[PDB]
């Protein structure tokens, strides 16, 4: 099994960073933002050997065929915003719309993650914000530091159970 | 050494025989045309994304592309000085409504403040930039004025002929640009920051 996981959220929310993290328990600092990478590793997933596959888009430059393209190949979403920058919490009605016009799914893995955690002290979007946020997008929100590594395998390995829990139907 | 314009007819000319050769299409036009009359709110959309565009909706993102890629027809062939207006949100959030005495003039903290969060950086810019060829436009008389150092070669576009607003002299520059600003003073005035910067180029140069 292959479960194709998608970033998405404004630039610097975090994408890159958790990504590394996850991949390869690092924390990455500064990682070039305009650059898009795949992913591939082997994990086990409730008892079970799967791979996952990442896909930590730039987005700066993926005009309509290209995010319509992998929004169509891709099976679960992360959906990032910093919370410490409410415009890239805003920002995130946004990627779900566009995810959703091409999808036309709303069933579609998601989940909504407040990056940054360790920033407590500058926090611009609140708890409640985002929690009631995600229960009106019938979806789980999970608040990660890649710095820390927060609930950063948590997010990864939830977004597979929801992928694999849609492909059992069928 | 930038060319500086200090006449309105001898810009227009230099700015007309670039357009001349630019050879843009119906759909790169009516993008242009659609920025002039948009830019803050497609500007603010790509600040609010850090260039980030995945998210934006077809009408929006067809535009983008068509403004990023006919910057490919679209160069200096000089070394050139823009110039271009800002209101005190450019300088960040907590300038916005703190930049001006009660009189009018800079408050020399709040300068001294942006001098030192600016000043010998380099800076990034997510929005297109628009600017002037000369700084007579209605933008001359906002706070803050930067003029830019835009070397021979950079993509740049003339587009007063076709903006919505001619008359203003238009040079547009491509979004997701970095410069360095290198020189900042207040006016004699003490009524506006003089910005100089360099202009270093985009991030954005689809082939
Ligand atoms: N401003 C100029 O000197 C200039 C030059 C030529 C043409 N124009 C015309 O004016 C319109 C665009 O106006 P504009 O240049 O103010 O649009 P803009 O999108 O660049 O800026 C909109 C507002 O945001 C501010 N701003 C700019 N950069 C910012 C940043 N990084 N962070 C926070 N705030 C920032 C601006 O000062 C302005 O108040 C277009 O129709 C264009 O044709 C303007
Ligand atoms: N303090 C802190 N910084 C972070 C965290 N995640 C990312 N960063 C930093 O935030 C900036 C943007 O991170 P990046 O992963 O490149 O964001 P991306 O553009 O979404 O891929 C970089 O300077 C990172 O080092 C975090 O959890 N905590
Ligand atoms: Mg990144």
């Amino acid at each position: 099994a292959l479960h194709k996981v998608i970033m998405v959220g404004s630039g610097g929310v975090g994408k890159s960073a958790l990504t590394l993290q996850f991949m390869y328990d690092e924390f990455v600092e500064d990682y070039e933002p305009t650059k898009a990478d795949s992913y591939r590793k082997k994990v086990v997933l409730d008892g079970e050997e799967v791979q996952i596959d990442i896909l930590d888009t730039a987005g700066q430059e993926d005009y309509a065929a290209i995010r319509d393209n992998y929004f169509r190949s891709g099976e679960g979403f992360l959906c990032v915003f910093s919370i410490t920058e409410m415009e890239s919490f805003a920002a995130t009605a946004d990627f779900r719309e566009q995810i959703l016009r091409v999808k036309e799914d709303e069933n579609v893995p998601f989940l909504l993650v407040g990056n940054k955690s360790d920033l407590e002290d500058k926090r611009q979007v609140s708890v409640e914000e985002a929690k009631n946020r995600a229960e009106q997008w019938n979806v789980n929100y999970v608040e990660t530091s890649a710095k820390t590594r927060a609930n950063v395998d948590k997010v990864f390995f939830d977004l597979m159970r929801e992928i694999r829990a849609r492909k059992m139907e069928d | 050494t930038y060319q500086e314009f200090t006449n309105i007819d001898q810009a227009k000319a230099w700015g007309n025989a670039q357009y001349k050769k630019y050879g843009l299409s119906k759909s790169e036009k009516e993008a242009i045309v659609s920025y002039t009359k948009s830019a803050s709110e497609i500007n603010g959309k790509l600040r609010q994304n850090k260039g980030v565009i995945n998210g934006f909706p077809s009408n929006l993102i067809k535009q983008v592309e068509l403004l990023d890629k006919s910057f490919n027809k679209m160069k200096t062939p000089e070394n050139i000085m823009l110039f271009r207006g800002d209101d005190p949100a450019y300088l960040g959030t907590e300038f916005q409504n703190t930049l001006l005495n009660s009189n009018g003039t800079i408050n020399k903290t709040a300068f001294e403040k942006a001098k030192a969060k600016f000043l010998n950086k380099d800076r990034l810019e997510y929005g297109y930039i628009s600017t002037s060829l000369m700084n007579v436009s209605q933008f001359a008389g906002r706070p803050i004025i930067t003029k830019f150092k835009v070397a021979k070669g950079s993509k740049a576009g003339y587009i007063d002929p076709i903006s919505a607003f001619a008359g203003q002299l238009e040079m547009l520059l491509p979004r997701h640009s970095t410069y360095h600003i290198d020189d900042m003073r207040l006016s004699s005035d003490g009524k506006q920051i003089i910005i100089t910067a360099t202009m270093m180029g985009t991030a954005i140069n689809p082939k």
